[PDB]
RNA sequence: CUUGAGUCUCGUAGAGGGGGGUAGAAUUCCAGGUGUAGCGGUGAAAUGCGUAGAGAUCUGGAGGAAUACCGGUGGCGAAGGCGGCCCCCUGGACGAAGACUGACGCUCAGGUGCGAAAGCGUGGGGAGCAAACAGGAUUAGAUACCCUGGUAGUCCACGCCGUAAACGAUGUCGACUUGGAGGUUGUGCCCUUGAGGCGUGGCUUCCGGAGCUAACGCGUUAAGUCGACCGCCUGGGGAGUAC
């Protein structure tokens, strides 16, 4: 999981503006954030499915936001994959 | 409103050994129902009521 | 019987509910 | 001898047989008799018209300790558990309360599969 | 930080350290800015059945609004303890104001 | 661009998962006391258990397994499935207003991962229950039903298996199309006086004309009227079999 103010600091310095959660890279930036904590759980459980399923959806999303921003605008996606180290 | 320890006001809501009343003889409206069988069923835990009338 | 009585009390409101 | 004058009775209605044994609080099992070894035996020659005749020599198995008023209570369902009432408070005896406290379970164990036909 | 109104028991012959448990308990909770906002101590009672010899045992209450890491140990406490007989930590139940 | 799809503020419900403890009843076993000739078993019966102290009783103690009542035509989950209690981590869902991105969407051969129960592998555990196997009745016969025992398994960790009448025998997604009665969970307004009335959401069970169906039946949760993708069918057997 994730905190309120977790969140803030993310939709604070990756938004354009204070409330720009929308923008595409607010929200990579969000879910990485928590893909990256839960690694942490899932690396303890392993016998836990029924968050895997949750954990694959945000995987998931996070391609799917993330091919948009290539196509959409490439600068935005060549500058944010090495602010996260993200497009391994 | 409803809690685990408002012991007097739960005599009513099961028998004398302890077996919760089901609905459908008190109509409590489905929700309030499963809060009282927590309650009850934490409160024969904790022995403010009993689990059975032998327990 | 681990799986009849889940389909009695689901048959039975056929028998008992009118 | 004792002659405590109350006692716990105790009705092991099982379904084959109904076993009775008078007691009082301490769990002092003193005197019994068997519905279904009461000379009886098989199964619908030992139901509770047995339970009478083992209700009965129970009485006399005891009527030498003098127990007037007598408290009750009963195991498992059967046959065996209403007559045997009427049989024993008739029988010189005096009641003191009735009751069946045959131990239904909360989900514990398996009983058997057994007769399907 | 988390609310936890919890309920405690202990055998109810030695009510003398009872003030033990709480010097130990509430000390050691308010050390990490822990405040035992309503406690209420319903003293000798008696339970519904038996523990294990005696038909009497001794409630007091503690809930707290601990922080979630301290109130495990105290659990821990309890699980090698002799004196103690039950626990029972709650969550927070969506904090409400003192009972009874 | 904002209506499609998604993020944030905010709460609501829940047997949704995973890891920890924890309680009591109940079977069983063991130890103790009392005292006793039967106990059990079925359509009658023996095998069985027992005169030693069994059954019965209360007193305890060990263990393992499941969680009576609530409980529900209830709830949750993608399915399989998930019911004691409490905590730790976690996954979704829904609802109130908002804000923000701007088509970021739907479906998906291959592919990947979850997959009831049996079953297997290596180590524990093992109360009941119990394929196999023993012994007793039945029957014409009984290798079956039935009884007395009973091993693997059932339980746990790790690994495999991949199947089911895995079924709503209804692929997913979207739009449109008369009504009624319930259920469960949010919420807005109204003297909520209150229970609610007036509304609005979601999920949900049962009737029913249109319409559809061969028919039963479905019937705003469609099997209606359309659209986008995918899977499958092409007489019965052989055969879900050989290779």
């Amino acid at each position: 999981s994730l905190s309120t103010e977790a969140t803030a600091k993310i939709v604070s310095e990756f938004g354009r503006d204070a409330n720009d959660t929308g923008s595409t890279e607010v929200q990579v930036a969000l879910l990485t954030a928590q893909i990256n904590h839960l690694q942490g759980h899932f690396a303890e459980h392993k016998k836990d499915h029924h968050s895997r399923r949750g954990l694959l959806r945000m995987v998931s999303q996070r391609r799917k936001l993330l091919d948009y921003l290539k196509r959409k605008d490439v600068a935005r996606y060549t500058r944010l994959i090495e602010r996260l180290g993200l497009r391994r | 409103e409803i809690d685990y320890k408002d012991i007097a006001t739960l005599k009513n809501y099961i028998t004398e050994s302890g077996k919760i009343v089901p609905s459908r003889i008190t109509g409590t409206r489905a929700k309030y129902q499963r809060q009282l069988a927590r309650a009850i069923k934490r409160a024969r835990y904790l022995s403010l009521l009993p689990y059975t009338d032998r327990h | 019987f681990y799986e009849k009585p889940t389909t009695e009390r689901k048959r039975a409101k056929a028998s008992a509910v009118k | 001898r004792k002659q405590v004058s109350d006692g716990v009775a105790h009705i092991h209605a099982s379904f084959n047989n109904t076993i009775v044994t008078i007691t009082d609080r301490q769990g002092n099992a003193l005197g019994w008799a068997t519905a279904g070894g009461s000379g009886f035996r098989g199964s619908r020659k030992s139901t509770p018209f047995a339970a009478q005749v083992a209700a009965e020599r129970c009485a006399d198995a005891v009527k030498e300790y003098g127990i007037k008023n007598l408290e009750v209570m009963v195991k498992g369902p059967g046959p065996g558990r209403e007559s045997t009432i009427r049989a024993l408070n008739a029988a010189g005896f005096r009641i003191t309360n009735i009751t069946d406290v045959t131990p239904i379970p909360h989900n514990g164990c398996r009983p058997p599969k057994k007769r399907r036909v | 930080m988390r609310h936890y109104e919890i309920v405690f028991m202990v055998h109810p012959d030695q009510s003398e350290q009872v003030p033990g448990m709480i010097e130990r308990y509430t000390a050691a909770i308010t050390g990490a800015e822990g405040k035992i906002h309503r406690l209420e101590d319903w003293g000798r009672r008696q339970l519904a059945y038996p523990i294990n010899k005696l038909h009497k045992a001794h409630y007091v209450l503690m809930n707290v609004e601990a922080p979630q890491e301290v109130i495990d140990e105290l659990e821990t406490t309890f699980r090698f303890n002799d004196a103690v007989i039950r626990s029972m930590v709650m969550r927070t139940k969506h904090a409400v104001t003192e009972a009874s």
